[PDB]
RNA sequence: GUGGGAGAGGGUGGUGGAAUUCCCGGAGUAGCGGUGAAAUGCGCAGAUACCGGGAGGAACGCCGAUGGCGAAGGCAGCCACCUGGUCCACCCGUGACGCUGAGGCGCGAAAGCGUGGGGAGCAAACCGGAUUAGAUACCCGGGUAGUCCACGCCCUAAACGAUGCGCGCUAGGUCUCUGGGUCUCCUGGGGGCCGAAGCUAACGCGUUAAGCGCGCCGCCUGGGGAGUACGGCCGCAAGGC
């Protein structure tokens, strides 16, 4: 799983400041943390199909909010890809 | 041939028949009777009465050998299970008790068509 | 890591000698797969419900150690190499639900 | 039927998920070792949900078990 | 976000006891079985019934329901690991980031197909017994594919609540599952029943709408011919759209 440690030590890293959790950025990447678990685990679990459905979801919330991120402001956004692993 | 005293009589009841078994306290088999034994065949063979002459068979054949005592154990639910019960009783035989320990599966094998039809 | 209860129920029928010797190699895993033994408890002969093994009794051994995920099952696996051994079971902890309190 | 004395109330606190407790678990066995309904066990959806889970341990330990054979009939 | 809760939600590994079949030994003898009756069939190469030992396959009794989880198909022995959804409280963060959704992609009971494995019980076909005017059936005795596992495929269904998804509004009573509270009851999420207003051809529905409204998708347009023909796309095929 994901450890309370571990998941804060993401919000940290991308916080818009001191008390933040839910800016565009901070969920666009507990996201990434939860996909690239999922997407991990289901390499293996290649039958798991309803853990897959959780995924599907997942990328596409992310997709939404990196949309949304993409049009209030191109930079946080072109700032969040190159940080995150998303694109090539 | 071998004084037994105290045994244990299986009663297996059926639909079909009621076959009683008397062995010794170990499990092995000293004597047996059965609707077919008895000499009705078929149907009859499973009636309830056909059950009662079945089991005194069984104690008389099993007195010789010098039972006195016994556990009866029951297993079925067939007509006649109750009549063994009481025969066996009624035999002089010392009747113990009784148990039920007609077998059931904790959902097994599928059953017979004629079994199934459960859903 | 996480709290697992451990339990064990070997041989009754053990001279000392035997005995201790199995139990010596229930530490040897044990250890050997991260296993910190928070605590222990040893009820020893008991009157099972059904016979085990043929054997109308068995030694139990209960344990509580504090080991990572990733092991258990191999240690439970190992854990249960041995003959003395008969069962084991590797439950994870939980505080207890009272009831009719 | 089940008109009794209900299991529970005839006992005091006890931890539901003690699997090694016998000398309070065998009570809310029936005659034979099938699992009491809450008619009889007087407990609660949650409460005999969580009995269920603990009587299978034990059953699988060896402390109690699966079945037992009917006395009399 | 933080703190909490329930669950047969999914995947992997391990494992428990009951029963069935088979083999091994013991003890034991003439039948067992099966039916409305019977018979085929099994049994003196010793069956059935009984005790002990083993092998193996598939399924999980009680709990258990008016129950729960899932988007649907569907999911219940137990343990661990991996993983999805969801509910309540706190009102802490972002600031309309929303709804629906042609195409697309994925999932999708059973049967069925391909390769390999497995095969205890059951059982299309089939081989027999019986019933019958006949009996290519219902009842009985056998039995192969299959039912099981893996990998790939098929993509159907009374795939049903025969009720598309989302949101707002419109009496209550009662039962229940799970959370929070000042825990005689209030408040939230889910499952039932009776019912206001209202709706409906009627039956019924009725805060879990089939009511009053708005958004978006899909679909209907008398019956037979026909889910057929042709064409196209998909499939190894069966065959699907
Ligand atoms: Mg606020
Ligand atoms: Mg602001
Ligand atoms: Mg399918
Ligand atoms: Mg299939
Ligand atoms: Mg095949
Ligand atoms: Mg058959
Ligand atoms: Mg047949
Ligand atoms: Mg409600
Ligand atoms: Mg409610
Ligand atoms: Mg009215
Ligand atoms: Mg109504
Ligand atoms: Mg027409
Ligand atoms: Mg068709
Ligand atoms: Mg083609």
């Amino acid at each position: 799983p994901i450890t309370k440690e571990e998941k804060q030590k993401v919000i940290q890293e991308f916080a818009r400041f001191p008390g933040d959790t839910g800016s565009t950025e901070v969920q666009v990447a507990l996201l990434t943390l939860r996909i690239n678990r999922l997407s991990e685990h289901l390499k293996v679990h290649k039958k798991d199909h309803h853990s897959h459905r959780g995924l599907l979801m997942m990328v596409g919330q992310r997709r939404r909010l990196l949309r949304y991120l993409q049009r209030e402001d191109p930079e946080r956004y072109r700032a969040l890809i190159e940080k995150l692993g998303i694109r090539g | 041939k071998r004084q037994v005293a105290s045994g244990r009589a299986y009663i297996h009841a059926s639909y079909n028949n009621t076959i009683v078994t008397i062995t010794d306290p170990d499990g092995n088999p000293i004597t047996w009777s059965s609707g077919g034994v008895i000499g009705y065949k078929g149907s009859r063979k499973g009636t309830p009465y056909a059950a009662q002459l079945a089991a005194l068979d069984a104690a008389k054949k099993a007195m010789a050998y010098g039972m006195q005592s016994v556990d009866v154990i029951v297993r079925g639910t067939g007509a006649g299970r109750e009549q063994a019960i009481r025969a066996l009783q009624a035999s002089g035989l010392q009747v113990k008790s009784i148990v039920d320990d007609t077998p059931v599966p904790h959902n097994g094998c599928r059953p017979k068509k004629k079994f199934r039809k459960a859903s | 890591m996480r709290r697992y209860e451990v339990n064990i129920v070997l041989n009754p029928n053990l001279d000392q000698s035997q005995l201790a010797l199995e139990k010596e190699i229930i530490q040897r895993a044990l250890e050997n797969y991260g296993a910190r033994v928070e605590k222990v408890e040893e009820l020893g002969l008991r009157r099972l419900a059904y016979p085990i093994a043929k054997d109308p009794q068995g030694y139990f051994l209960w344990y509580q150690v504090e080991m990572p995920e990733d092991r258990v099952n191999d240690l439970a696996r190992e854990l249960r190499i041995r003959d003395n051994v008969r069962r084991v079971m590797v439950v994870k902890s939980q505080e207890p639900f009272l009831a009719n309190a | 039927p089940s008109r009794k004395a209900k299991v529970k109330a005839t006992l005091g606190e006890f931890d539901l998920r003690d699997y090694r407790n016998v000398e309070v678990l065998k009570r809310f066995l029936s005659e034979t070792g099938k699992i009491l309904p809450r008619r009889r066990t007087g407990l609660s959806g949650k409460e005999q949900r969580i009995l269920a889970k603990t009587i299978k341990r034990a059953r699988i330990l060896g402390l109690l078990p699966f079945t037992e054979k009917l006395v009399r009939k």
